[PDB]
């Protein structure tokens, strides 16, 4: 089991940049995918981009890609998603989560969760 | 919850959500009963009561003459190989040398649980559990009857039966398991026996929680051993199980072969990965359990017994993301047997339809549900009771839970059946690879030996006749020295 | 009427005349025994009587607690995973939903038998088989004399120990196997109780006879599985096998490695069928069962479970008529371990002798009559007790019937010992026969190539100087020049 | 007098100074149980004592209607038996009209007799409860018919008593479909099993060696239910014949040997596959490749024959050297190096692979050794545990002395790019030869190339005519050519 | 199991030919060996011929070697005994019958029989 | 259980030769390391040859190196011990030997042992 801690949140003002960070805890992330998912307020639980190793294939909602980039170090002790060109529906908390098994989208099927970081995009 | 995964690619299946509780040592504790030197009650007979209780007597005494001779005494095979009870015969050996016992008995004068500090220099618990000295040396044979043999109250034989009965059945059990069993049952050791001694174990308030609450599980997993009989005293060593390793996360890995579907009955190319079992985190990396069969799933909880188990990195899980993942060299087996059968999972059915086998799954109420094609394909528990391959009907698993279907490719589609080598039981995805492309370089270099020759002409004639190339053909040197040419350049 | 055929050709050996029982299906049923609440018989006294009825009753407490604890929980490999217990456990997991209890109870409450419906739309046969609550209440308890703490007759000390003793003996046998018992003991369910619940069943009265006839079998292929203690109820699920494929034609068949017997050490290759276990017509294909030691045989009745079955094409039996057959590829191993055994069939004894091994068969008034040669040989059980192989003397079976010997040529011969495909554990005749082809054509490509080059011209010499070709071979262009040659015809 | 020998070598170790007990045959007598036909007292009342008579005849009788019912590595090598022939044949001459009739009259003045049967063999017949004479003579006579009452409580405990063994052997019987193992002291006391050993065809020492080790006679044997009519019940019992004792065995460990490069697949292994007990048994060498079967008491090994092969002596050649020209060797090869442990008689070898932690460590949790990469041995002096990856082994503390046999790995020989490296039934000699064969298709590929190489190709095709020059096409008439001088 | 039925029995002249046909009911005769057999008024059951699948391994008595062709249909239905050149003495009730096991010519072996259909030949 | 018994023991002089030998009763030296030892006046056994098939490994103790040869007939019933060029030092009681496992040099893994011949080397 591994604990996840995301930091790096944030106000900014429309087409700025953050980067938000998932330190692992207990365990390395070796072996576990690693996703990072977002729920504004009064919505569901939505899944943002995973990935599974430093270096591996990446996934992102059709929502983000072409402006988020998912990384993880090669120490697979975090994991990072730089967010551009943000935009105000972007705002809300997020979320990284671990698992074994496959590298899926479902947000049910992810066993290890943060607490959160709050982002915010204003116009 | 329990959720789980269809791999549509590689005909497998994970189960999550559960958690560990695996052995990965021993606790080694002495039990005593207290016995009565008592050799022949001599009696002139004719009393119905006492004749019954020489009969228990001599039940007694041919229960201490048994024990007295008892003291005189598929990636499985990768596995290693121990000595489960090296740990309890350890102890026992010490027990045999002369002072133990007289120990023990003094230890366990004036209490029935007393920690005693051997010759070897360990300490363990012992217990008396069962005092039959005292019971006939002082309520038996005090009021033996008379010396004319009548003893007064039938109250009295069945109470010997009683207390005598323990006895007699350990005894039973030692003698059809030549001193050494398992499962402890509970003439070894009570209920109540157990629950105090695990109450006084060296582990977290979290690992004693755990055992009482799965006492029956404790048992499947330890053994009693008789040890020696002497001095007036019965002693055995039960071995209970150390769970050193309590909740943390396990897996269940479910696979099934995975074939090509060609009509032609001989032309099929089938993988199939090996690596199915229970895997449990531990340490920094995973305990896998080739044999899933050996643990016991008490809930979500997963008793697993580390002997059972290889050490493996924790990117072994890589295998369920993407088997061609280069971080871990995912194992496979390969072959051409391309028979159907399911394999039923935690939470649905992985169905291997091959050939003209029919293949359905269905519920109790409205009969067929599905109708399987040819090919590797799944069913969750949902709204599914039982699926059928061919002649065997399967019963699935109905605990509640969520089951999610990863479509993919069949990777066995990716190889060329030409090339592809199936006769392995132990190989990887890397080893097939690396096969593969030694065939395909053995193929080249014949072909290349052939368009070599297809390019070399043949011998010009053999007639005294010198000759020139021209065309395609052999053609006379004298043909052009009969004439006068002129420097074309 | 069994029948044995020996085939010479390939080491094996086929027994037929046998019919089917094969499990297909399962049946749930609920067994019930009613339960008294009371805590302890309140009072103390002197009475030697009532301490008997305290002790046997701490023994109905003790059982009543532990019930509660338990209540809160060679082609084998190509078989498929089951879970055996699946529809009995998913019938218990029922029974734990809020409510199911009184249903069972009030349908039980002037009968001891009734078919109750539940949650799921389930319905099964439930039926009462104690009611300790009926004796502890309304015929024990009400003669324990208050103010003196006694009872008056020593009858019903005895009579309480006979009607609780069912009760322990069903929790003993639960707490030694986590809950789960197989097979299902006299405790669990009496003949009587058995033969009742298999005629009140919905089968075919064919079936009925059959399970009535071989009790003893279904009770080795049953489950008991503990499911619930609540509101003066003890429940358990009963999960009986269903026999629904009965009196299909079933056969065996027995291998044993056949060799070439060259004097030369290491110099021999084995074949042997892998293809051992039994068969039985099913549904216009054959069950296989290759874990023969699992089937269980009562005169010519064969007990399987299709659970530990392939289904094949019914084109399987061919491998008996012709193992290198076009419409079956017939599983063989292939090595080069030439050790010599027996193998034990149903008529008869197949010796495959090796080597310097002393292999007889004997009759025990004449002793040996038969002193095999190496190489694969049979003798039938008619005259025949026992075979020795080197150091193993074996029995035979002395069950009725007849062999016949078919001779043949060994097919271990057809194959050249130097491209032969040694080691091959889960081979075919068509891939070992696809090996040994690639190895000749790789030999007559290269003897074709070598043979071939001698036609074709080398290079010539390398000087700066030019050549002409003449009679095989390269001469030079200068020893032309100068002259005029003139064809003259 | 335990010895332990480690070869570096070779990854494995031989147990030696055990001595054998074999079960060689089998030795069958017949148990018998003399019944009553009493159905039920016919009489009436109200006393509770003849009501708890009833309730022990009422199991008396089902226990007779039950009984009626029931009568009506290198493994894969060994044959295949029939382990209860010899019983069964036995049971089912019993069945034969004449024979139970033979049993009751050889059994009617004594408790033990040698009955011929129909078929000429002769077995011991003994007779271990008479229920006829309790239920007949002993317990009817003193129920007092009119009343339907019995005086004495100790009548009820007697019955008990005496029908116990009979609703037991039922009990064992119908939960076994007829044929039980081990026999229990239900079927078989513990005297009448030490009686029947004095009365079998063995010698002395072999009478005295079992009635040593009961305990193990008794996990060996059967009792097969044969047939309950005219009064009596009968069953077999199949008790094991050890005729080869007192000779030596030695057992064989072994543990995967792989090379210890540092890239994770670069790597090769091979195993000796003949683990087990081996004994010395008339001249050859019984091999029982499943060690877990036998049975080891102090340094007595129990076997059983049916599990063995019968091999030459000279297979401990392979303990001496395993590339001897006398007994090639049987091994497996792979290339899966993972890491574990084989606990052996007197230590414990360790194949220790990759990343993972290895250690040897005693009473105290002290390390005492820390294992590097490859196939190492300690032994149990001075160690209680050996530690490997995530699995905890406790060694064996038996007392002896161990010999570790330095030695070059054989896998060190062998050139990884011609291995066979998926062998699961191999040899030394076999993996020579496969080896031989790559090697040979090499050069046979090699050759064909040398020999096909340097011949000429097509020259162009373009109406002129070509001569050959330092490996090149060039055209005729640069050689025979003029001048061209065109004029007027 | 399999039930077999056959027909095409008769009388013929001597010198002609005849052709009886087995067909299977309840399965195929696909796996299972089919022999001819016949029996003659005072005689034993002797065996013909067998076939254990079309176009497949054949054997024949030697009285009737070179005579007699037995074959099966591809749908493996129908066992066919095509009996030429045919002489008083092969009168005959005639038998199909199966077994699984082996290419076996003892009629003892064989594990299902059809009724017979009767052949005379007239001189 | 093979049983040992040497003979050829006795008096030579310095520079002369013996030949001892060891037969084999109960079963044939098949499989069984056979070594020679001696133990003279006051020391304990030393380790001098050792032989494991008839034409097999040998190997000799550093100090009869060169000196004494080893050999066993092809029938494996009989150790020889060639002694040349004998020394006073040599004198000891010569011990035959046999085991099972492998072809070590230490004493006590020998599991069988002859009676012991008597050499004596005079100068
Ligand atoms: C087996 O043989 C195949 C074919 O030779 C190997 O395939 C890999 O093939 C790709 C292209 O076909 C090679 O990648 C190339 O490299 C450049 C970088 O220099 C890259 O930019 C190109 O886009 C292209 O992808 C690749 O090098 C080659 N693999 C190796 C190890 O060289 C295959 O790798 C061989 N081995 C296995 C286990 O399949
Ligand atoms: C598990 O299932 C329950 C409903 O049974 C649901 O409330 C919960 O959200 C699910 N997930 C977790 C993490 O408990
Ligand atoms: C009887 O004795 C027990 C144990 O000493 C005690 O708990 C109880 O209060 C006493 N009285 C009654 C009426 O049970
Ligand atoms: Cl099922
Ligand atoms: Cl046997
Ligand atoms: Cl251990």
């Amino acid at each position: 089991q591994v604990q996840l801690q995301e930091s790096g949140g944030g106000l900014v003002q429309a087409g700025g940049s953050l980067r938000l960070s998932c330190a692992a805890s207990g365990q390395t992330f070796s072996g576990y995918v690693t996703g990072w998912f977002r729920q504004a307020p009064g919505k569901e639980r939505e899944f943002v981009a995973l990935i599974a190793w430093s270096g591996g294939r990446l996934y992102y909602a059709d929502s983000v890609q072409g402006r988020f980039t998912i990384s993880r170090d090669n120490a697979e002790t975090t994991v990072y998603l730089q967010m551009n060109s943000l935009k105000p529906e972007d705002t809300a908390v997020y979320y990284c989560a671990a698992k074994r098994g496959g590298a899926v989208t479902a947000a049910e099927w992810y066993d290890y969760w943060g607490q959160g970081t709050q982002v915010t995009v204003s116009s | 919850n329990i959720t789980e995964e269809f791999y549509q690619s590689t005909c497998s299946a994970v189960s999550k959500g559960y958690l560990s509780a695996l052995r990965t040592g021993w606790y080694t504790s002495v039990i005593t009963i207290e016995l009565s030197n008592i050799k022949e009650i001599k009696c002139n007979g004719t009393d119905a009561k006492v004749k019954l209780i020489k009969q228990e007597l001599d039940k007694y005494k041919n229960a201490v003459t048994e024990l007295q001779l008892l003291m005189q005494s598929f990636l499985g095979f990768l596995l290693g190989v121990g000595s489960a009870i090296a740990s309890g015969v350890a102890v026992s050996k010490v027990l045999h040398l002369e002072g133990e016992v007289n120990k023990i008995k003094s230890a366990l004068l004036s209490t029935n649980k007393a920690v005693v500090s051997l010759s070897n220099g360990v300490s363990v618990l012992t217990s008396k559990v069962l005092d039959l000295k005292n019971y006939i040396d002082k309520q038996l044979l005090p009021i033996v009857n008379k010396q004319s043999c009548s003893i007064p109250n039938i109250e009295t034989v069945i109470e010997f039966q009683q207390k005598n009965n323990r006895l007699l059945e350990i005894t039973r059990e030692f003698s059809v398991n030549a001193g050494v069993t398992t499962p402890v049952s509970t003439y070894m050791l009570t209920n109540s026996e157990l629950l105090s001694l695990i109450n006084d174990m060296p582990i977290t308030n979290d690992q004693k929680k755990l055992m009482s609450n799965n006492v029956q599980i404790v048992r499947q997993q330890s053994y009693s051993i008789m040890s020696i009989i002497k001095e007036e005293v019965l002693a055995y060593v039960v071995q209970l199980p150390l769970y050193g390793v309590i909740d943390t996360p396990c897996w269940k890995l479910h696979t099934s072969p995975l074939c090509t579907t060609n009509t032609k009955e001989g032309s099929n190319i089938c993988l199939t990965r090996t690596d199915r079992g229970w895997y449990c985190d531990n340490a920094g990396s995973v305990s896998f359990f080739p044999q899933a069969e050996t643990c016991k799933v008490q809930s979500n909880r997963v008793f697993c017994d580390t002997m059972n188990s290889l050490t493996l990195p924790s990117e072994v899980n890589l295998c369920n993301v993407d088997i061609f993942n280069p971080k871990y060299d995912c194992k496979i087996m390969t072959s051409k047997t391309d028979v159907s059968s399911s394999v039923i999972t935690s939470l649905g059915a992985i169905v291997s339809c091959y050939g003209k086998t029919k293949c359905t799954a269905s519920n109790k109420n409205r009969g067929i549900i599905k109708t399987f094609s040819n090919g590797c394909d799944y069913v969750s528990n949902k709204g599914v009771d039982t699926v059928s391959v061919g002649n065997t009907l399967y019963y699935v698993n109905k605990q509640e839970g969520k089951s999610l279907y990863v479509k993919g490719e069949p990777i066995i589609n990716f190889y060329d059946p030409l090339v592809f080598p199936s006769d392995e039981f132990d190989a990887s995805i890397s080893q097939v690879n690396e096969k593969i492309n030694q065939s395909l370089a053995f193929i080249r270099k014949s072909d290349e030996l052939l368009s070599a020759i297809g390019g070399y002409i043949p011998e010009a004639p053999r007639d005294g006749q010198a000759y020139v190339r021209k065309d395609g053909e052999w053609v006379l040197l004298s043909t052009f020295l009969g004439s006068l040419e002129v420097l074309f350049q």
